[PDB]
């Protein structure tokens, strides 16, 4: 049965899944840095479930079948052409942002519903209570308006108060030098062209918005670059964490139901993202609004539900 | 009609135009609701007994009792008025308009 | 809120109804009455913030006062006249008294300001129930005392309500306030008939609560509570645009559609008794209301708004909660005027 | 295909669609029924045959 | 070639808190995209 | 006003009362009937479309349900209309009957005997 | 008549089942077998009309509208496609059903035996129309345009609404031939006058009336060309045949409250001619020529003459067809060149001589050559007028030299002359423009040769 | 003069302009439940003289 | 971006010709487009408007024209034969009419 009124009113309640290792983990950490490593091991070691970083494809990987889309159906930017030419005038930086936090907004959504319906925990690489970083360091460098900024922050206003920050939050702190050698070292030609303000820029945003206010909802994990590899070290440092300061002790059923109405349905959760604020980057008109959706529904698994399409073999369509 | 049942019933007119014209405070229109409540109880309370309908002589404590509710109504309406304000004042319930 | 406390806060505003319609004393009336406002209260309140608590505190002013001249009245009644039965009403003061007490609660014209007041504040839902179930037991009252009426009075009410629906209807681009505005302009005609014939009354009433229920139901489904972003659906959805608007072009009274049966009813009723002059200002008046439907139509519908790039990931993903009653509200609100002659078994 | 259960699967929830047929035969069936009797009734009271 | 359709320019006249804007009512502010005002400080 | 609300005799909630027995009930043929049906046709498809469900051939039972119960409340719908109409003709005509003052029948006159102004057109 | 009705109906899951590439072809072959079968309609009898059931009838009168009406269906079929050939299978659907809808609705309205049916289906034709001209006419006026559609109807016709029920609660009854039978004079009362001006508003803003005429141009221009060929062919002859069904319950009263729409009629029918002569829109120039042909259906209708309704009705026929086939003409340029400025392209006898041909003999049906039933109806109503009073022949004379003179205007001005130089895109005419331009222009001549079958009851 | 102008002016533009002006009117309130309750209050007595005391 | 919005450049009309040169101008298919003027032309021409124009011209005399001759010819035949008038300022027997009784 689908989770509702009818299923909290009889039985189902999540509090009792609740087994002290829920701790919604989050891994944070500039670019290239080896936080993702970090992440996959702290799920492997406490039992969690791992989200890899969500990238512009992510809402394809969860609906139909998990391939991803083109990107004129889906995403509609690049980050290849937003590093080759930031400060390009189609909207590429925004609109990239923009579908990005989008996509996080959606993967929070999907691991705060997978841990209150089975009681497991999560770890996250990023989350949209860290994007903003990127956002500002595309500010500092010209890359974006101002315009763009306030149309964020309405945005983040509006999604990111209905749900509950992460237990811990761990931060992978590499020095900008040590980055940039990193990136020669890896061979992406797109990567190359990243100067040295536009991490300093991520680095600085990190270090004096996200953390300072990130402390005060919880402790914050902070390890350097060699202290990061011993995975277990940090697995045995997480576990030995007294927390009780942040909003999540506040927690009952009521207010655990109304956030599990919430996490599924996930229209509900993407409501906000396309409010009628006109700005050019982010502005379709209606003619490539009206191809571009008519394109979108002959896809082979897309016209109907999800168990009504005959040409990618569903069967008994007729007693459905 | 007796003289007093004409003083009841400007004692109704009364507080319905004190209800009627706001000044500043929530809880001198709340008092005003009350008034109207006490003077009804009393104008029913004075028919029935003149015209001895024994029946009718439980009818006015119901009355009170839902007076009470609606006071309590009131109240609690007020309390979450002043936590979003700091004052009970009906200048502030102006963002919703016609 | 507890989903059993909302279900028990439901049924105790249905039950409040519920004794309105079935007493024989006017106590017991009043009670209902007081039930009913006592359980709305916290429904208006559910989602908790500022507007919804205005809201609230509004909506209680204005139907405390109604209810306290509704006392009033009764006890005028039984002063002269030792009657507790719903009956012809034996004194004029205590009528006049009585039919502005029901015209505040029902939030007829002048009585109307709280109405759009309100129903901006709440969500769609109570806002929902506020415009269907609401109207019923004041109504349901003025039905039982319509022959002790006073035909001035009423149609003078029900005239401004018209007008006034009409007039603030056309300055509005909140949707909530555009149903506000077009409740109140429906009452108008529903009043209207009332001291002629209660079952057109009744048909109207009937009709109007299918229109408005296909409307409110199309409105949670696309979460839109504003033009602009009622604009969007139809990169979305334009399934629900198209069943939009041929709605609302019901609601506009036009035929062959549903939504014309009640008011051609009702001035077939009006030229039943002499009543000439009043149904052509009413029909005349009620193209103001078709006016701002048919933008909205023209917003929604008919052409196509500008979209936002994030709408493709709402693209990948379907309605959860579905409205088992929605289709079948849709097909009354549009397509019922063939069995006009049923309304017989209205009486 | 799908990624994930899609809880309608290939096969048709075979209760629900039971449940929905036999109410559909069932009123059916009573229409006709009571039909019957009231055409019987009517023909009775006025006496035609 | 193309059928007109509204524009941002056309689409900018519905987005005010009122049609027919005047001097009073030029400073009405549209509601909040959620019905939630800002808290104000107001301190006790 | 109500005019049949005090009608002596009413039951309440009946919503059919025994007298009603002594009409013919409507043939199942009723066009009222079959345009019931075809209401209910209608919202089975519009419940396919508005779930994303192929409109014409998804849920044949679902579609199936909304005619038949369309079908089935117009058919006892029907019954109470036609009652009601025989009950007004029942009472209008016993009215008539028992006030033949109020209407009488007067003598006819041939239009050979009428004078009618004749307005030409020219 | 349910033999034609049911049809029509099929014809709407036909359109909805119909393979994605076989919609115009099965539309245009079932559309024009439904046409052949109204052709029966046309045998009328001499002293009653065919009345069907309770519920349905056919005069002299409704007869040939209902054959234009379904004649009317395919040729707009066949003008559609072309400008709709980049629309989704869905919305092409949804275009062809709001035309089946539209020729339903008409249908049933020509032949409703109650006045009640007869104004809902006539404020039902609305909703058709204004979809259309609203969502597939081509420039942002449409929206405007609708809304004048929508409003200048309704306020002819809501005050109808009212006199008619008030009629039932006086006599009983709205069926026509109980109204004609039960016939009495209207005395000479403001009540009574006020019920005259109700009863004929509404079909007056339908004709239209000049100074109630502002709606059309702008509807007219900004619709497509089905929603024009429709408007023009059929929907104005509504306020014509409502007005002549209506006037049998208005005498004697007509015989003055008629010297206000008559002289409108007349001195607005000299205005709209004049307004031909200086239009910088082709469009524009078709409309007011429509108008000025309603004003003299209206004064036929007026006067209120066996004579006059014989040309009424001969006029309404013909004009229907003519303004259709000048509406496609007019189409066929605009698509080629995307604009409607008259003078834009000239010259086009030179690269279309059989285009230039079709375009001549519009003209000359506009401008009533004899024998055309064009010049048939305006020469009956012209006789009819010279009985009322002899002086009317004044102004019906000016007009007749001013229509002529626009209407050549527009043929000099687009075929002759010399071809403009930078306009390179004008293609050979199509085999699907030539047949609309014959299948418009061979029935108004196979007309002529049998000319009692549009003359109607008189 | 004519087609353009005033009969523009007389039917169409006169009856917008007429509605438009209303709208604003009855529509921008402030929102304060001071100023309609004591519309409240003058309806009540007017209604209690002008259709109550003629019977 | 000095731009308002993000929209599809307006196209280019497409010429029925260019892959077609002999199109009929009914549809870009060419089958289609063949069968499309083929039934256009023999539902619209040889149907509908030669069909029609020969049942029409056939249509049987039910507005009794030359019943109404004949009958005129009998009248006449009758009347002149007869020496009365052949037609009569009455169309009604005043023996069936009762006039007012007074006049003044
Ligand atoms: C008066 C006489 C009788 C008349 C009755 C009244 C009219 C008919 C009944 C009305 C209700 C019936 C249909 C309701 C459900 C339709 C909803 C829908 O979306 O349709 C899509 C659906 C196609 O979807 P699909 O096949 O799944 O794949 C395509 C995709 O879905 C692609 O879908 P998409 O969503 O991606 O496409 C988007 C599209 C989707 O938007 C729509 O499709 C619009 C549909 C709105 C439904 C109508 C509203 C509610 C009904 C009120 C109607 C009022 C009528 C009165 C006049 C006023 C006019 C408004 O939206 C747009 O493109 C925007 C266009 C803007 C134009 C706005 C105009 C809309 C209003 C016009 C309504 C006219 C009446 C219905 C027209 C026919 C519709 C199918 O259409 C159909 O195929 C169903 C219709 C045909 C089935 C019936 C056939 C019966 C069986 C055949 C044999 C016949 C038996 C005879 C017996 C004899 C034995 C031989
Ligand atoms: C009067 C002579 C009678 C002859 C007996 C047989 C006549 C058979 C005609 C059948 C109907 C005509 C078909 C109409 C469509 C036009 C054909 C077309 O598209 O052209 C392709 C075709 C191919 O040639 P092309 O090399 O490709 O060159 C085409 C270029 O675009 C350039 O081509 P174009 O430069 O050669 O011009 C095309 C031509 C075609 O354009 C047209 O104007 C023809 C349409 C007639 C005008 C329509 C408005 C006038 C209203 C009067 C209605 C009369 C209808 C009567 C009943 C008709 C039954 C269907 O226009 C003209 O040549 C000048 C038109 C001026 C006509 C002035 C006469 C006014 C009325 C006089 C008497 C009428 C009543 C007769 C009885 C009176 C009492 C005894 O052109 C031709 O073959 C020449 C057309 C023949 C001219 C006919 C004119 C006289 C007939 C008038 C009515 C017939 C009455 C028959 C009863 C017996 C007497
Ligand atoms: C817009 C379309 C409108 C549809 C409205 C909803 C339709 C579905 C609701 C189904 C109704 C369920 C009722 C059946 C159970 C029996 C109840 C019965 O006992 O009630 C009777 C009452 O019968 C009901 O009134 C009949 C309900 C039928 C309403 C349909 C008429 C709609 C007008 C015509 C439009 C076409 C409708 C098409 C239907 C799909 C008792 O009469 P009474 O207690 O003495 O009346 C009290 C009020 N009085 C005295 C003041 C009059
Ligand atoms: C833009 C185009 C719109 C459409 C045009 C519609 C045309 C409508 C015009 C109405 C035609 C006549 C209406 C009434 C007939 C006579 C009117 C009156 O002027 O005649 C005299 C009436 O006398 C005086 O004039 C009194 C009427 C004066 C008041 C009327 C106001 C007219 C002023 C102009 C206002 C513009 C109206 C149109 C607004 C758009 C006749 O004397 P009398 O025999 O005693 O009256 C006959 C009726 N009786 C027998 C019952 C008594
Ligand atoms: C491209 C080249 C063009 C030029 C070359 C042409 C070659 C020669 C062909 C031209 C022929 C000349 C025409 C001369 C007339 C001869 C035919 C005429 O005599 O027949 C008429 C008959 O004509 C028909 O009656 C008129 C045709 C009917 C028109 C209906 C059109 C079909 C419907 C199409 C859609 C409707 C749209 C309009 C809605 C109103 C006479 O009728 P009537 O005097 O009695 O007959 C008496 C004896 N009867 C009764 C026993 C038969
Ligand atoms: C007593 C009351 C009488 C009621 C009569 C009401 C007539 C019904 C029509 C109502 C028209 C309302 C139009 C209006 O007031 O708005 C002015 C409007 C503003 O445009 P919006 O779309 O609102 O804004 C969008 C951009 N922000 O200005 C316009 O341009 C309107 C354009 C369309 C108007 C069409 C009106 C046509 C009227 C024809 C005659 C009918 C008049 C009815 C009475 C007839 C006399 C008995
Ligand atoms: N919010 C964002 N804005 C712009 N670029 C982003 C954003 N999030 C991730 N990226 C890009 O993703 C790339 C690699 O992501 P990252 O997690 O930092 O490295 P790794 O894959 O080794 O874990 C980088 O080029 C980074 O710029
Ligand atoms: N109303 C006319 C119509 C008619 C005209 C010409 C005819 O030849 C025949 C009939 C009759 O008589």
């Amino acid at each position: 049965l689908q989770y509702g009124p009818l299923a909290f009113v009889l039985g189902e309640r999540t509090t009792r899944k609740l087994t002290e290792t829920s701790k919604v983990i989050t891994v944070d950490g500039n670019i290239c840095s080896g936080k993702g490593r970090l992440a996959r091991e702290i799920a492997e070691k406490l039992g969690l479930r791992h989200f890899p970083e969500a990238g512009i494809h992510y809402a394809d990987s969860t609906t139909g079948d998990g391939k991803p889309l083109d990107v004129q159906l889906s995403g509609n930017c690049s980050l290849e052409k937003f590093y080759d030419d930031p400060k390009s005038n189609d909207g590429n930086s925004y609109r990239l942002q923009s579908w990005l936090y989008a996509s996080r907004l959606l993967q929070y959504a999907d691991a705060l519903e997978h841990l209150l319906s089975t009681g497991q925990g999560v770890v996250l690489e990023r989350s949209i209570y860290s994007d903003f970083v990127f956002l500002e360091a595309m500010y500092r460098q010209g890359f974006i308006r101002k315009q763009c900024v306030e149309h964020y922050n309405e945005v983040k206003k509006v999604t990111a108060c209905e749900y509950l920050p992460p237990h811990v939050v761990v931060y992978v702190d590499v020095p900008v030098p040590e980055i940039q050698s990193r990136i020669q070292k890896k061979g992406n030609p797109h990567e190359m062209k990243i100067t040295a303000a536009y991490l300093q820029d991520i680095e600085n945003a990190y270090k004096k918005t996200f953390l300072p206010e990130m402390s005060e909802k919880c402790e914050v994990l902070q390890y350097s670059a060699r202290e990061a590899e011993d995975a277990e070290k940090v697995v045995e440092d997480i576990e030995y964490l007294k927390c009780d300061k942040g909003p999540w002790p506040d927690q009952d059923d009521r207010t655990f139901h109304r956030l599990r109405m919430l996490v599924q349905n996930k229209l509900e959760v993407l409501n906000y993202t396309t409010i009628p604020v006109y700005l050019p980057e982010i502005t379709i008109g209606a003619h490539q609004s009206d191809r571009v959706f008519q394109k979108f529904t002959e896809l082979p698994g897309r016209k109907y539900s999800p168990g009504y399409n005959e040409d990618v073999g569903d069967k008994w369509i007729w007693l459905k | 009609m007796p003289l007093v049942y004409m003083n009841i019933i400007m004692a109704f007119a009364i507080a319905l135009a004190g209800l009627l014209m706001y000044r500043s405070h929530l809880m001198s229109s709340l008092l005003c609701l009350e008034g109207m409540m006490l003077s009804l109880f009393i104008m029913s309370t004075l028919i029935i007994l003149n015209t001895h309908f024994t029946l009718a002589n439980m009818m006015p404590i119901i009355l009170l009792v839902f007076a009470a509710c609606e006071a309590a109504l009131g109240l609690s309406l007020l309390v979450m008025v002043s936590n979003t304000y700091g004052t009970d004042y009906v200048q502030n319930l102006n963002l919703l308009q016609c | 809120m507890n989903p059993i406390i909302y279900t028990t806060l439901i049924m105790t505003v249905m039950s409040g109804t519920m004794l309105v319609m079935i007493s024989s004393h006017w106590l017991l009336i009043w009670i209902g009455f007081e039930m009913n406002l006592l359980a709305m209260i916290p429904v208006l309140m559910k989602n908790f913030n500022p507007r919804a608590t205005e809201a609230a505190t509004k909506y209680f002013l204005t139907q405390a006062t109604a209810s306290m001249m509704l006392m009033m009245a009764i006890i005028i009644n039984l002063l002269y006249s030792g009657q507790w039965t719903i009956t012809k009403m034996f004194n004029p003061v205590a009528m006049t008294m009585m039919t502005m007490a029901l015209a505040m609660k029902l939030g007829l014209s002048p009585f109307h300001f709280w109405v759009p007041e309100v129903t901006q504040g709440i969500s769609l839902q109570a806002g929902l129930l506020l415009l269907t179930w609401q109207k019923l037991a004041p109504l349901s009252v003025l039905c039982q005392i319509s022959q002790s009426i006073n035909p001035n009075l009423m149609l003078t009410m029900a005239m401004l309500s018209i007008l006034i629906g009409g007039w603030g209807g056309l300055n509005q681009t909140q949707l909530r306030k555009i149903m506000a505005y077009s409740s109140i302009a429906h009452m108008g005609w529903m009043t209207a008939v009332l001291p002629y014939n209660t079952t057109m009354t009744i048909l109207n009433l009937l009709i109007y609560i299918t229109m408005t229920l296909a409307m409110f139901m199309l409105l949670i489904h696309s979460s839109a509570t504003t033009t602009l972003s009622l604009s969007h659906t139809w990169n979305k959805m334009p399934v629900i645009t198209s069943l939009m608007m041929v709605t609302l072009l019901s609601m506009g009274g036009l035929p062959p559609l549903s939504g014309f049966m009640p008011k051609w009813m009702i001035i077939q009723e009006m030229t039943k008794n002499e009543s000439i002059i009043m149904p052509t200002l009413m029909a005349m008046t009620a193209l103001l209301n078709l006016y701002f439907y048919m933008r909205l139509a023209y917003s929604s519908s008919l052409t196509m708004f500008p979209s936002t790039n994030n709408m493709k990931m709402k693209w990948q993903f379907e309605h959860t909660k579905q409205m088992k009653l929605l289709p079948t509200m849709i097909v009354l609100s549009t397509l019922v005027l063939p069995m006009t002659p049923a309304l017989s078994s209205l009486n | 295909k799908f990624y994930i259960r899609e809880p309608p699967h290939g096969s048709p929830d075979w209760l629900k669609v039971g449940l929905t047929l036999g109410t559909s035969v069932f009123l059916w069936i009573y229409l006709i029924k009571q039909h019957k009797e009231d055409v019987l009734e009517y023909k009775r009271r006025n006496g035609l045959e | 070639a193309r059928q007109w359709q509204p524009d941002v320019e056309w689409a900018e006249q519905f987005g005010g808190a009122v049609m027919y804007p005047t001097k009073e009512t030029a400073h009405w502010k549209p509601p909040p995209w959620n019905d939630v005002d800002p808290p104000k400080d107001t301190l006790v | 006003m109500t005019m049949m609300s005090g009608r002596p005799g009413r039951v309440p909630l009946q919503f059919l009362p025994n007298e009603a027995r002594s009409l013919p009930p409507p043939k199942l043929t009723d066009p009222r009937l079959v345009y019931m049906g075809f209401l209910g046709y209608c919202s089975g498809l519009i419940d396919n479309a508005i779930r994303r469900r192929p409109v014409v051939s998804a849920g044949l039972h679902r579609q199936l349900l909304y005619v038949t119960s369309f079908v089935f409340f117009g058919y006892y719908l029907l019954k109470r209309q036609d009652y009601m109409y025989a009950l007004r003709d029942h009472d209008m005509f016993a009215y008539v009957k028992s006030h033949p003052e109020d209407f009488p029948e007067k003598d006819k006159k041939t239009y050979g005997e009428i004078l009618e102004e004749f307005h030409p057109v020219r | 008549m349910l033999k034609i009705i049911i049809p029509t109906t099929m014809l709407l899951p036909m359109t909805w089942m119909s393979k994605h590439n076989m919609i115009w072809i099965n539309a245009t072959v079932h559309s024009l077998l439904i046409s052949l079968i109204s052709l029966s309609l046309l045998n009328q009898l001499g002293e009653n009309s065919l009345n069907f059931s309770l519920t349905f009838f056919s005069d002299s009168l409704s007869a040939p509208l209902l054959v234009l009406t379904t004649w009317l269906l395919p040729l707009m079929l066949m003008a559609s496609q072309s400008h709709l050939s980049k629309e989704t299978t869905t919305r092409k659907k949804l275009y062809i059903t709001m035309l089946i809808l539209l020729q339903l609705f008409l249908i049933m309205t020509f032949t409703a035996t109650e006045l009640i049916l007869f104004y809902i289906l006539f404020e039902a034709t609305l909703v058709p129309t204004l979809i259309i001209i609203t969502r597939w006419g081509n420039q942002t006026e449409r929206l405007n345009a609708g809304l004048y559609f929508l409003f200048y109807t309704l306020a002819g016709s809501l005050p109808l609404l009212v006199a008619l029920v008030y009629i039932q609660n006086t006599t009983g009854s709205l069926n026509f031939l109980i109204i004609h039978y039960w016939s009495h004079p209207l005395s000479n009362s403001w009540s009574n006058i006020f019920m005259w001006l109700a009863c004929i508003m509404a079909f007056m803003v339908k004709m239209p009336l000049y100074g109630l005429h502002l709606w059309l141009p702008k509807a007219h221009v900004e619709a497509p060309i089905a929603g024009s060929m429709v408007l023009a062919a059929v929907l104005l002859k509504l306020g014509g045949y409502g007005m002549m069904r209506i006037t049998t319950i208005l005498n004697p009263l007509t015989n003055y409250m008629a010297y206000p729409f008559l002289m409108l009629s007349m001195w607005g029918m000299i205005m709209t001619s004049s307004i031909c002569l200086r239009q910088t829109d082709l469009k524009s120039l078709i409309a007011y020529s429509s108008v000025s042909h309603m004003a003299l259906v209206i004064v036929a209708i007026m006067i209120q003459t066996p004579w006059s309704f014989m040309g009424a009705t001969a006029l309404m026929i013909a004009h229907g067809l003519t303004s259709s086939m000048l509406f496609c003409l007019a189409n066929t340029n605009y698509e080629r060149v995307h604009s409607r400025t008259m003078i834009l392209a000239r010259g086009l006898q030179t690269l279309l001589p059989l285009m230039a041909t079709w375009w001549l003999v519009a003209s000359l049906t506009n401008l009533a050559l004899p024998p055309s039933i064009n010049l048939i109806g305006e020469l009956f109503i012209i006789t009819a007028s010279f009985s009322w009073s002899n002086i009317t022949i004044i102004l019906m004379g000016m007009n007749m030299m001013i229509t002529a003179l626009y209407s050549l205007y527009m043929l000099i001005t687009t075929q002759r002359g010399k071809y403009t130089h930078h306009i390179n895109n004008i293609k050979p005419s199509f085999t699907r423009e030539n047949a609309l331009m014959a299948l418009h222009i061979l029935p108004l001549l196979l007309l002529t040769l049998n000319p009692k079958m549009i003359l109607g009851p008189l | 003069l004519l087609d353009l102008i005033w009969l523009e002016t007389i039917l169409p533009k006169t009856t917008s302009f007429i509605q438009m002006k209303m709208s604003i009117m009855v529509s921008n309130q402030k929102g304060l439940i001071k100023l309609y309750f004591l519309s409240f209050l003058i309806t009540i007595m007017i209604s209690m003289t002008l259709f109550n005391y003629h019977e | 971006p000095t731009i308002r919005l993000q929209e599809d450049p307006d196209p280019e009309d497409e010429n029925l010709y260019e892959k077609n040169p002999d199109s009929h101008g009914y549809d870009k298919d060419p089958i289609v487009d063949l069968w499309n003027m083929r039934v256009v032309f023999f539902f619209g021409f040889s149907i509908v408007l030669v069909l029609g124009s020969t049942f029409v011209a056939y249509l049987p005399d039910y507005r009794m024209q030359e019943w109404a001759r004949r009958e005129a010819e009998r009248l006449v035949k009758y009347r002149e034969a007869n020496g009365l008038p052949l037609m009569e300022s009455n169309c009604f027997d005043p023996n069936k009419i009762q006039l007012p009784e007074d006049e003044d």
